[PDB]
This record gives structure tokens, C-alpha cells and sequence, in this order.
């Protein structure tokens, strides 16, 4: 879909407001949290696979972020 | 008051030793350029047309599948041919189905389908490229003498607009009473055009990037293309079905427009209907101050009495607007105007309508000032029937010495090197900064392209960890101070 | 439920489509056949086709010269005859049957169209 | 789920969680859409005029949501071509014919 | 059989009364009619106003628009009752019998 | 939009082909690559990244791809 | 580049609605205001509105009893008299006039639309 590359990074923008910034500046995260929400179970796995790869507190919380915000993405 | 009440206004003291001063406007933005002995005018960056397009790609985002056929060899006897897939505007698709004595062959496995349907656009999604030659600006440059005109038959007696193109690089403006006003820019650096593309879809209209554009995934054609039937890629927007292996089918698929909206997110909308004009990006200009005059010099002092027809108005940029009517002699005079303590022992305030004049008896003649905080006294006319007015500014010093620099951090965001030269009159420092600032937005651009403010803000927090975690007291300075500003940028973005 | 297509006059040398137009059930459910009957002469068997598959197979006497082909958009069939002669003159039929090899069983038909190769 | 001249069978908290504007099924009249905000765009270009725009026929967008979800038919009736069913075979009463 | 509806998600929509309210600075948000009528979509921002615009305080006063928002395609999430749905099984002897 | 939500992981698969499946296989992992091509200065980025908060290697590229499928799919 | 609606007759204790078409410039740029002139009588402000920006204000003298509306998607102005009474029958105007709120020109004019209060 054209809608699943959108034309944010472009390093285009101006002080003028842009097509639907105000709409789409949360939704991705929106759609993040409620994934989360609808499927707890693939979190707490998620939660169990950082802690236990994750040698370091900052290496797992930055690996449970990770494949959270993917997990939503590549659906 | 055009340039006032505009919350993107910003005020530009000095010229340089030729007494130039470059400045940068926007869209959306008012530029207060003032100086000693100088006029004080307002610039207003207010059309951007791109003349003489030329297509570069045609999208299809909306069609219509017809003529479907299909065409099968059984088992271990080849591929199915069609005459269909000799012309390119069929869209043709291979699969296998399950065949045997019931199908209609004689032997029993995965027989071999083809099946193409035509491919016809019902509806366009244009893209067209300007070059920066046919890329005139509109300016209009506004003498702020406290005295505005009508809109309608103005003439340019009052506020005069340029017309700024990469032909001629001096745009001579001649403002009444004023002199003669030099704007030398640089249309050819405020909008990397060549990069640009002008997205036209049903009547509305994106500056996108050129190689997001030519990315997209849909069927397109050349732009060259005359026939606008041989549409490539036209496998985004049709699909083959064949549930079970027992037969094959096409569909094409739903209208775009409005996942194409969803895309053009981060993009600014322009206007394409008639003239390609927009109305983003700035425009970085040389203010030529040499021939400048203040209309009202050369006026005595008026000696009469002044009363304020319309109360003291405090605007969004910390000035104060004052509409004062003159009731004397001598109607071509110089108001006296000053901004005192409560002791009337310092001058404690600024003119932003530098030199106000009464040219007639009873036309109303507003004085925009800059009061200092705290409390003042605006007064009026000479001593016999002097206007003493007490005015008071909420703010503080330190809090507009914090916002002076937040709006030129939001500068340095919107604009990237640019923003060391909106009020630069030359200077070493100055050019050290540019440089410095190019180099640095080099890399970060590098970085950073195609991130959306999310990831800019997760890397700029774990560019911070690790700086903050850093035995290196320089490195862990350098990725601190490259983490907040990331983190900044990642606020600031996608506005 | 089988409708053929209107009466053409040709000329030698030229050729020839014809259309047999089925319902939706016999589209995607059975085989169409092309049998043409020459002026004062026996049936003959031009080809057929499985519509939904699309593969067409002709008698060895058509080889090159017979396409047979299917618009499963509009739900038709075509038959397209090249190097029409004298000898081409006569009566197309398109008849129902099933897209089993063995059963032949022509239980619809057309009404025939009289490919006229003359001048009138 | 029935679109223009195509069906699918969905999962039900997928439909719910759409981010369209929606009825409630049970209004004959429409016009009281819920998430009309999520269909149209508000745009302020700087701070002088502000405006409102609908965002374009989400069909093609909601096609792309759909992948994964098995096509159906809808037309006449709901006929559904997908899926399984367990059965208990009993063969006591089934004896081979010609023995 | 006999499915029920349960939404009616639009997928391509139109405004057509499109309305404005403006406020003049310091005094609060503006306010419509069409703000409570559900078959309108409404949102509240910021404009520059003062003397040129016609308010006469110089401040961002709060301005709304509304547009009436219209269907014209929509996507049916029938349901259907469990007991409702109809197995058809085909059992054939497989006999060298032709069928 | 309503694309960015594909109804993927919600069981209910059966043996027949789902709709867009061919394509939806991989337009995900072809998106990336693009984005990876268009954009290698952020890849370098995230490569450092992930070799700096990474201890050992398989964090290391566990944390690379992370970054590198989040960063095109983040919006 | 102002047009008005047609005269009509209405009844007392009746309402009436009255129009103005600005032709897009007038709209985004101006303001309209509307002016009443019962026969034999001056001229009387009666209210304006900014279209872009909506908010009307209002002659004390008719505030509570009148309203103006401007739509945006047809770039037309609505003057609504309630209440109306003998004394109302007049001709009634709409003049553009810059959004500024000092300067109050009126340089194009309605070509003015009679309101009858009557039975006959
Ligand atoms: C498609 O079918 C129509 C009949 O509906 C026919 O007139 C046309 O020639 C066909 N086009 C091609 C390329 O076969
Ligand atoms: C929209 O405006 C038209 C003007 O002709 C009016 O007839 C209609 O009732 C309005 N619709 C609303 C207010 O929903």
C-alpha cells in the first residue's frame, strides 16, 4: 500500500503546517498501544525474551521496545 | 497592521557597515526590520508560483479491470498461451490448478493457468517538475509609519509588492516618502525545486520529494507518455486469486485516493489548480537600506495637543499599539512621542514606528512601542497638553531573553544553516557558525533521513544513555549534547 | 440459455469471429464446442474449450486455422476462422457439454450462424 | 464483511477496532456517524484560515487491511468456501454393493 | 443465513455546510449549533487576530469550523447466528461407475 | 489509516488462499529494503547503535535488525 | 459581485432570511455587513460578519432579533430577521467592507432585497 510509506522523513518541512500532522503525529503510537492492549500475551513473551536475552536493564527495556513497536508494524 | 498581529513576527535591529541586512521570510511569517535612522518596514513573503511544469510521472490510483480470459496447458505440456499477453496493457498472471479427466486433460496433476484481464485508469494522480528558473516570489514590503491603507485602490501609494525571480537579482521597490527600498534574494537556494515534485490529485495539491515520488508503489506512466494506456506496474493495484488450486481469477483493487492521503502525510499541500502556487518555504533576501528615508524627517515638532482615539493594544510581541489623533497646528508635524519611567527621569522605552508624523489634522495616526517591563509612562505631545499614560508589561527580562532563544532554536529547526543568516550583517562569527552548521546538518541528514519524530526520539534517548554511561568525559559531552539536541529536533518535528 | 451471434457475409481470404454467449452456470460449468455444417453436408467438429481453463483444443484438420477463445468478463465465446475459402461456407453451431473427456453429450445448443462466403 | 461487490470473513475485534467511521447497524437514516474525525482532515496553514477536507475513498486502503482475511461470497446469500468440519463417520449400515 | 448487521464503517465521505466560529481573543472558545448536531464534524483551533482581522485585542482567538459529514460508500460487518449455518456434504460411493 | 491494521496474526486461517496473500508475504520485508536502500545513512547509524549497547554479538544484531524494521515501519 | 435573494412578502410575527452570494474574493478577503431602509426612512446598520472568521456582531438596536451566517462551502451570507412587524418592511443591503476594524467602506452594495410586512 502507498498508505504504509508515507512522506514524513523527507526533511521538507516548513513552519507551514503539513498534510495531516496534527492527525497522524500519535497514531502510530495509538496503533502501538492498541496492539498491546488486544494481545497482552505476545507482550509478556516479548517482556520474558528482552529480559532474558538482555545482558544489561537498558539493554532489555530497549529490546522489549523494540520488538513491541515491530510486532504492530510488520502486521 | 498586516505585519502586526502576526504571531510569526520578527524584529531585525541593524544593518551592516554598507548598511545591508539579509533576512529569510517565510510563509506565514512577518519580518520588522528597523534601524538607526532608518525606516522601519515590514516584509511579508506572501506568493510562491512555479511557472511552466513538466510531467514526470502519471499515477494510477483508481481502475477498471475488463476483458478477463484464461488460458490452461495440463500437466507436463508447457504454459498456457494467450494472445492477450502479447499487448502490454493486459495484466497477466501464471498459476497452477488441479487437472485430470474431469477438468478436461488426460493426465492427473498441477496443469498449468494463465489469466489476464485489461487494465484501464479511471482516475490520476499527476506529478509535475518545475525548474528554478520559472520560480517567481511575491513580496510585499509595508513602510511602518503608523498610517494603513484601505484594502482597494491602493496603487502602491502604501505597501508596495515585488516580484522576485532568479532572472534579475536586484528587485528595486520604490515606497512614497521613503526613498527606494533594494531587496537582493536568492530564489534559487530557498526551495531545492529539482528535488521537488508538484503531486496533483483531484484537485489538491503536494510538494513531495522526488524520490519518495518516484517510489511510490502504483502503476504509472513515463510522463512522455501520449497513448495512457500502457500502465507499468500495474500489479500493485490488481489481484490474482486462486483459493483452492482449482481455478484463477483477477480483481483489481479498491480505490487509492485515500491511502494515498494517508502517505502524503508530512507533506505540505499546496495549490495546483490554477498556477501552481505555493504558499511554504521561505526565502533568504539582502534588504538593501541605502537609499532609505524616514518620510517625516525634515517636519518640526508638534506643538499641539494629541488625544488617543483607540486604547492602548498589546500585541503577541511584547510592543504596544497606540492610535492617537492630532487636534493642532501645523498638521505635517512630528509626533512627540516617548516611553519614560514613573519618575519621567530615564527613557525607558522603543520605538518600533520610528519617527511618527501626523500628515493630516484628523486622520488617525497608530504608534506601535516597546514599553519596558514593568511599569512606564507613554507620553504624548509637548508639555501644555501632554498625554501621560501609565502602562504596565507583564513579563521579565529573563523570560524574554528564554524565549528570544527558544524561537531562534525553532529556527535553527525549521530553517538549517539558513538560520545564521536571517539578521546577519556579515561577521566572522557568523560565517564560522554557517559553516559549522552546514557540516553538522550534513551528518545529522545523513543520519536521520526517513525517521519519523518517534525514532528520533527513542535514538536521541539512547544517544543521551550512552553518553551519560561514557568514562570519556569528552565523548560522553559530545553524545549528551548529540542526544539532546536530537531530542529537540524530535519535539520540534513533523509540524 | 446459449445465444450465438447474428448471420455475417464474408468475403475469400478473410476472416471470420463468431460469438456464442452462455449463461453464468454453463460458463464455469461446462465445455463449449464449435461444430460447423457445410452447405448440403455432414457435421464436422471445429474445437471446443473449457471457459473457466481456457485451453482450447481443435480438430487436426483446424490446426492454425480455427482460434476458439473465451471472455469470461462477459461470460462469451469466440470462435475466429482464417483463410476463408469456398469450401469455409457453412453453418456454425455452439453447443453445451461437460468439461469430462469422455462424456460428449450436447444437451444445448445454439441457433447457428450462416458464415456466407459470397456476394449478395 | 461486505464491501462493494466483495466479501470477507473477519475476525470480529478486527472489525471493531477499525478506524473508520461507523453506524451502529441498527440506523436506517445514518447521520450519526462516530469516528467522522478519523475520515476528514482539519488544516490550519499557519494561523489565519482555518478549513476541514474528507480524506478520499478508503477502499483501496481498507483492501490492504484485509489481506489474511479469507474471501467469502455475499451476493446471493452468504456462501463461505473456507474452513473445516469435524464429522463422525458410521459405517454399519454401509455394505459393499454386488458382493 | 439470516446475518445481522452489526456496523456500517464508511469508506468514502463528503462535506457539504461547511460552518465558522470565531472568538476574539480573551474570550473563550467560540461555539456553533452544528456543534451538537451529530451529523457534523466540528474542531477548535487558533487564529491571529487583531485590528486588520477585525477583533481589536491582538491575541489568538479560538475559532471552530464545522462541515456536515455525508456517507457515500460504506462497508456491511454482517453477523450471523452459530446455528444458523447450513454444511453442505457431497458423499460419493467411488465406484468405477461413471457418475 | 485503516491499511497500517492488515488483519494478519488473527488465527481463523484455513487451507484456502487468504486475500493479497501472495503479495502481503513479503511487501513488508521488500519495504524495508527499500527504506535501507533510500536511507543507508540511518542504517550506519543503527549498526553503531547496536554494536555499542549490544554486549555480545547476537544482542548486537538482534538490536540491528530491531532498529533497522522499526525505523522504516515507525511511520 | 454581490447578489442578493428576491423579494418577499411576509407576515407579521413571521420570520424572513435574507442572502448574499460573494463571489469567493469578497469571502477570505472582506467583510459583509447588512443595512436596512424602511421607506421614507435613512439608513440602519443592522450587523456584519468576517465569512472566514464568522463571528457577526450586531446593532443594539437589532441584537436578540437578528442573525448572520456565512457558509463557507458556498460562499454565500444569511441575514435572518425574526419578529417581524409593519415597521420591518424595508429594503435591506449587504456592502463588503475590509476586515479592519476601523475602516468601514462600503464600496460595493447589495442591489437590495424589499421585505413586505403585509397581508396584501
Ligand atoms: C474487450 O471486450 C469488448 C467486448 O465487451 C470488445 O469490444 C473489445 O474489443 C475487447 N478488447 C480486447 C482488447 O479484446
Ligand atoms: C446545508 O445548506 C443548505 C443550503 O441550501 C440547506 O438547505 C441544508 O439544510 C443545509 N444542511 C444542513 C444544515 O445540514
Amino acid at each position: 500500500s502507498v498508505a504504509l510509506v508515507p512522506h514524513v522523513g523527507m526533511g521538507l518541512e516548513t513552519r507551514t503546517e503539513t498534510w495531516m500532522s496534527s492527525e497522524g503525529a500519535w497514531k502510530h503510537a495509538q496503533r502501538i498501544e492498541t496492539w498491546v492492549l488486544r494481545h497482552p500475551g505476545f507482550t509478556i513473551m516479548a517482556a520474558i525474551l528482552a529480559y532474558t536475552i538482555g545482558t544489561t536493564y537498558f539493554q532489555r527495556v530497549l529490546i522489549f521496545i523494540l520488538l513491541t513497536a515491530v510486532a504492530p508494524s510488520m502486521t | 497592521m498586516r505585519c502586526i498581529g502576526i504571531s510569526n513576527r520578527d524584529f531585525v535591529e541593524g544593518v551592516s557597515g554598507g548598511s545591508w541586512v539579509d533576512i529569510v521570510l517565510e510563509h506565514g511569517s512577518c519580518v520588522t526590520t528597523m534601524a538607526k535612522n532608518k525606516p522601519t518596514l515590514d516584509f511579508e513573503l506572501i506568493k510562491t508560483e512555479a511557472k511552466h511544469p513538466a510531467t514526470l510521472r502519471k499515477y494510477c490510483i483508481e481502475a477498471k479491470l475488463t476483458n478477463t480470459t484464461t488460458a490452461s496447458r495440463c500437466p507436463t505440456q508447457g504454459e498456457p498461451s494467450l494472445n492477450e499477453e502479447q499487448d502490454k496493457r493486459f495484466v497477466c498472471k501464471h498459476s497452477m490448478v488441479d487437472r485430470g479427466w474431469g477438468n478436461g486433460c488426460g493426465l492427473f496433476g498441477k496443469g498449468g493457468i494463465v489469466t489476464c484481464a485489461m487494465f484501464t485508469c479511471k482516475k490520476n494522480m499527476e506529478g509535475k517538475i518545475v525548474q528554478p528558473e520559472n520560480l517567481e516570489y511575491t513580496i510585499v514590503i509595508t513602510p511602518h509609519s503608523g498610517e494603513e491603507n484601505a484594502v482597494g485602490q491602493d496603487t502602491g501609494k502604501h505597501g508596495k509588492e515585488i516580484k522576485v525571480t532568479p532572472q534579475s537579482s536586484i528587485t528595486e521597490a520604490e515606497l512614497t516618502g521613503y526613498g527606494t527600498v533594494t531587496m537582493e534574494c536568492s530564489p534559487r537556494t530557498g526551495l531545492d525545486f529539482n528535488e521537488m515534485v508538484l503531486l496533483q490529485m483531484e484537485n489538491k495539491a503536494w510538494l513531495v520529494h522526488r524520490q519518495w515520488f518516484l517510489d511510490l508503489p502504483l502503476p504509472w506512466l513515463p510522463g512522455a507518455d501520449t497513448q495512457g494506456s500502457n500502465w507499468i506496474q500495474k500489479e500493485t493495484l490488481v489481484t490474482f486469486k486462486n483459493p483452492h488450486a482449482k481455478k484463477q481469477d483477477v480483481v483489481v483493487l479498491g480505490s487509492q485516493e485515500g491511502a494515498m492521503h494517508t502517505a502524503l502525510t508530512g507533506a505540505t499541500e499546496i495549490q495546483m489548480s490554477s498556477g501552481n502556487l505555493l504558499f511554504t518555504g521561505h526565502l533568504k533576501c539582502r534588504l538593501r537600506m541605502d537609499k532609505l528615508q524616514l518620510k517625516g524627517m525634515s517636519y518640526s515638532m508638534c506643538t499641539g495637543k494629541f488625544k488617543v482615539v483607540k486604547e492602548i493594544a498589546e500585541t503577541q510581541h511584547g510592543t504596544i499599539v497606540i492610535r492617537v489623533q492630532y487636534e493642532g497646528d501645523g498638521s505635517p508635524c512630528k509626533i512627540p512621542f516617548e516611553i519614560m519611567d514613573l519618575e519621567k527621569r530615564h527613557v525607558l522605552g522603543r520605538l518600533i514606528t520610528v519617527n511618527p508624523i501626523v500628515t493630516e489634522k484628523d486622520s488617525p495616526v497608530n504608534i506601535e512601542a516597546e514599553p519596558p517591563f514593568g511599569d512606564s509612562y507613554i507620553i504624548i505631545g509637548v508639555e501644555p497638553g501632554q498625554l501621560k499614560l501609565s502602562w504596565f508589561k507583564k513579563g521579565s527580562s529573563i523570560g524574554q531573553m528564554f524565549e528570544t532563544t527558544m524561537r531562534g532554536a525553532k529556527r535553527m529547526a525549521i530553517l538549517g544553516d539558513t538560520a545564521w543568516d536571517f539578521g546577519s550583517l556579515g561577521g566572522v562569527f557568523t560565517s564560522i557558525g554557517k559553516a559549522l552548521h552546514q557540516v553538522f546538518g550534513a551528518i545529522y541528514g545523513a543520519a536521520f533521513s526517513g525517521v519519523s519524530w518517534t525514532m528520533k526520539i527513542l535514538i536521541g534517548v539512547v544517544i543521551t544513555w550512552i553518553g551519560m554511561n561514557s568514562r570519556s568525559t569528552s565523548l560522553s559531552v559530545s553524545l549528551v549534547l548529540v542526544g539532546v539536541v536530537t531530542l529537540y529536533l524530535g519535539v520540534m518535528v513533523q509540524a | 440459455q446459449l445465444v450465438e451471434s447474428g448471420a455475417e457475409v464474408k468475403k475469400p481470404g478473410s476472416s471470420v469471429k463468431v460469438s456464442c454467449k452462455a449463461s453464468g452456470g454453463t460458463f464455469n460449468n461446462y465445455a463449449i464446442s464449435w461444430v460447423r455444417q457445410a452447405p448440403g453436408q455432414g457435421l464436422e467438429w471445429m474445437g471446443g474449450i473449457i471457459p473457466i481453463f481456457g485451453g482450447a483444443n481443435y480438430a487436426q484438420k483446424f490446426q492454425g486455422r480455427v482460434t476458439i477463445t473465451a471472455d469470461r468478463s462477459t461470460s462469451t465465446v469466440y470462435m475466429e476462422l482464417s483463410g476463408l475459402r469456398s469450401e469455409d461456407t457453412a453453418v456454425y453451431y455452439c453447443a453445451r457439454r461437460p468439461q469430462s473427456i469422455f462424456d460428449w453429450n450436447f444437451d444445448l445448443w445454439g441457433r447457428g450462424t450462416l458464415v456466407t462466403v459470397s456476394s449478395a
